[PDB]
DNA sequence: ATCGATGTATATATCTGACACGTGCCTGGAGACTAGGGAGTAATCCCCTTGGCGGTTAAAACGCGGGGGACAGCGCGTACGTGCGTTTAAGCGGTGCTAGAGCTGTCTACGACCAATTGAGCGGCCTCGGCACCGGGATTCTG
DNA sequence: CAGAATCCCGGTGCCGAGGCCGCTCAATTGGTCGTAGACAGCTCTAGCACCGCTTAAACGCACGTACGCGCTGTCCCCCGCGTTTTAACCGCCAAGGGGATTACTCCCTAGTCTCCAGGCACGTGTCAGATATATACATCGAT
């Protein structure tokens, strides 16, 4: 009985392995599930969600804040063409709308 | 009673990317209903590749076709890249 | 006296409601009529304190994109006010 | 008959978010319309849902899921 | 000799594509443009009959739908011909 | 190549006929022509997909009855 | 050994309860099919099923001819309210087009 | 191999609404495409609100409730009692 | 060229409750072994996709005459925006009640899994009448 | 009100839809048994109701200017008709690449048992952000 190790610390992930598999598994999507797929969803999943904290982070610098809040997340996938296309039907809580007035709108 | 979130995998990727910011327990959230967002999305289509060619397992290939079909083209060429990259990993440990 | 001319307080405004998050509508009087669309359903329900936030979260989300919809088929008409049938219009193009 | 606590000053005030410089006479009571009709289709889904749970309360939870049915997905209640 | 005012021809034709059912674009050439988009993805690729029928089927109704929309926004403007941003302003408000 | 010029003028003419139009202005062609193309290469980006997943070389009807279902549109008649 | 009946017969209905039955189990819906659950879906799909062939029926029939072609089912699914949104998002090949002309294009 | 269609049944449909009427292949391959959409439908929203209230069984109530939130109002009220007349009668015989 | 009256923003000090961290412990992930059927490989059949020729009329390309539509300019009259004084009721802070959401325990009615039997419905064949094409006549509608 | 376009009627004729036969594999009847979920009882969270107070926001009025609308003019670009030409459509003949199927067997995943450490509630405390005050300096409208 050799002193047992996570699956994510032999793949190099922060994500859990062991939890997606289970959730594979209890969601009824097939009668099997193979043993490379949860290392390739966890893999997705971390870079998706290191993309969208690190524009987040950005747009809090901007402000002179320190801590991240719904406004930065909006602003950070709003101005982005790839992530804005992906999330074109989410609606964000405490988010707002970006600044933008018509040419045709400003004085003479 | 017990819940579960990936709160702590979100904080654990936030110090890598930047050792110095904090997130507010409103963007934590966000942060968890996004993940559970995307995890159905991807295993839905994947189920759909796997029942159209009448095959009883779901593997490697079908997340990454599914990932292929959903993601545009910038961020799928990425999300395939280290997918591969960490199989390979683990399958030479 | 002193006095502004038309449309400057009007900008400022508009720069000002861009801005800001906070909700717009009032918050009891929502939760009255809230209230009174569901008693044609069932009787003597129930409401969570969240689940009338977030009907007045969607609904505002909902009718902000109307008004951005509606006005550029009102500028579309080389006019810059707006009136009911670009409503319409915009209603009718988006299948609703 | 509630419908009238949706203010013509807080409509005035969502038009300024949306961009709107001038505003119309009539845009109000089209409004009141638009909002009745909307709300009405997300209440049914909201009170089906708790009544095949067998509660007597309407929770977050199912307006999310009448929310996502239409393609509104909410981030942020759960 | 005998001749038709500007217009009396084109409510006939309204009324002869409405009522008609067949397609209405050349199948060699719509044939050739598939085939030759195709090769940027991949090369020696092959295609059954119904593909192409298929594919003609969704673009000849999707491009309907468009003129659809398209004539609202030109009849807003109190005009008669449809004009490019009519075009620009459907698709606009549809999203696309 | 030259093919996209396949699609003459008459019969983006009988189109707009089929939809009401009355009167047509000379730039809508190559409007139509651009609005055409960007709608055939994602379905067909989408049909490819499928046909590679599957290992086949022939490109079926199937391919594209579930490409347009992902779209958000259903055809009709040719299977599924 | 009794003689066997079949279970539309017992219902009686047209659609075969048994190729129901037999698809709930094989789609990986849930683990487990109660016995009430093909006899109602049967019923709504012959419901929905009678209640389209009557209106193209009655279309191939205004028409003066004997067989339901496509166009008739075009013409049956427009023209009813509730049908329309049922299937509004669905082409239906060879239907065309409803006859339909904006009455500011017609001559004085 | 063989294919399984609905046509023989759709037929029988047609000679009890319209015996002097016949259909067309068409026609008919429209029809079998137009079942199988509404069965996928309503199994999939049957599904869904199985797992919401953690039950592993689905039943009349699934499929009663499935059909109430997709099917327009005079439709779901004349199709609800036609699958409860049946049930009925099923379990009556 | 500019003044001067309003407005938005910035810099300093004080406060408070939201965030980050440590502790206890329990239930869900990892290690080791067995059984069996799903997927991978190789070989065969044959069907349907690609390639070519001949030829005839349906359809596209090119000109031109003219008229009716799109566009710019002008006058006018009343609908909306800005600012003030009045009055309505939203927001908040506190206390109290009890309806009903969430959980544990018992147990019995339901659905899954096997085996033997046979008839429902799918594939191949026949055929005849619903539809479509040709030509000539009747009615409508337009310039 | 002459005449160009659409509809309809009588005759020909063919190949698509309606019906029959053979037959095999998917559905029915009968039995066992394990656990999912229906019912009863209890705890205690949080949804509903009432009160008093301050003052933020909504309401009603006046007034004057900037906009929406209707009319006139003119010029040029769409439409309708005719001639020429080019490449679409039909029909017939070849051949071979690739889809669909069968037979074999091996290696991948599901399942059971043990056991132990990852991460979930709970408690604490200190500093990031919210607020009040003062004032800097930018903009808009009239002279």
């Amino acid at each position: 009985r050799a002193k047992a190790k996570s699956r994510s610390s032999r793949a190099g992930l922060q994500f859990p392995v062991g939890r997606v598999h289970r959730l594979l598994r209890k969601g009824h999507y097939a009668e099997r599930v193979g043993a490379g797929a949860p290392v390739y969803l966890a893999a997705v999943l971390e870079y998706l969600t290191a993309e969208i904290l690190e524009l987040a982070g950005n747009a809090a610098r901007d402000n002179k804040k320190t801590r991240i809040i719904p406004r930065h997340l909006q602003l950070a996938i709003r101005n982005d063409e790839e992530l804005n296309k992906l999330l074109g039907g989410v609606t964000i809580a405490q988010g707002g709308v970006l600044p933008n007035i018509q040419a045709v709108l400003l004085p003479k | 009673s017990r819940k579960e979130s990936y709160s702590i995998y979100v904080y654990k990727v936030l110090k890598q990317v930047h050792p110095d910011t904090g997130i507010s327990s409103k963007a934590m959230g966000i942060m968890n209903s996004f993940v559970n967002d995307i995890f159905e999305r991807i295993a839905g289509e994947a189920s759909r590749l796997a029942h159209y060619n009448k095959r009883s397992t779901i593997t490697s290939r079908e997340i990454q076709t599914a990932v292929r079909l959903l993601l545009p083209g910038e961020l799928a060429k990425h999300a395939v890249s280290e997918g591969t990259k960490a199989v390979t990993k683990y399958t030479s440990a | 006296p002193h006095r502004y001319r038309p449309g400057t307080v009007a900008l400022r405004e508009i720069r000002r409601y861009q801005k800001s998050t906070e909700l717009l509508i009032r918050k009891l009087p929502f939760q009255r009529l809230v209230r009174e669309i569901a008693q044609d359903f069932k009787t003597d329900l129930r409401f969570q304190s969240s689940a009338v936030m977030a009907l007045q979260e969607a609904c505002e989300a909902y009718l902000v994109g109307l008004f951005e919809d509606t006005n550029l088929c009102a500028i579309h008409a080389k006019r810059v006010t707006i009136m009911p049938k670009d409503i319409q219009l915009a209603r009718r193009i988006r299948g609703e | 008959d509630n419908i009238q606590g949706i203010t013509k000053p807080a409509i005035r005030r969502l038009a300024r978010r949306g961009g709107v410089k001038r505003i119309s006479g009539l845009i109000y009571e089209e409004t009141r319309g638009v909002l009745k009709v909307f709300l009405e289709n997300v209440i049914r889904d909201a009170v089906t849902y708790t009544e095949h749970a067998k509660r007597k309360t309407v929770t977050a939870m199912d307006v999310v899921y009448a929310l996502k049915r239409q393609g509104r997905t909410l981030y942020g209640f759960g």
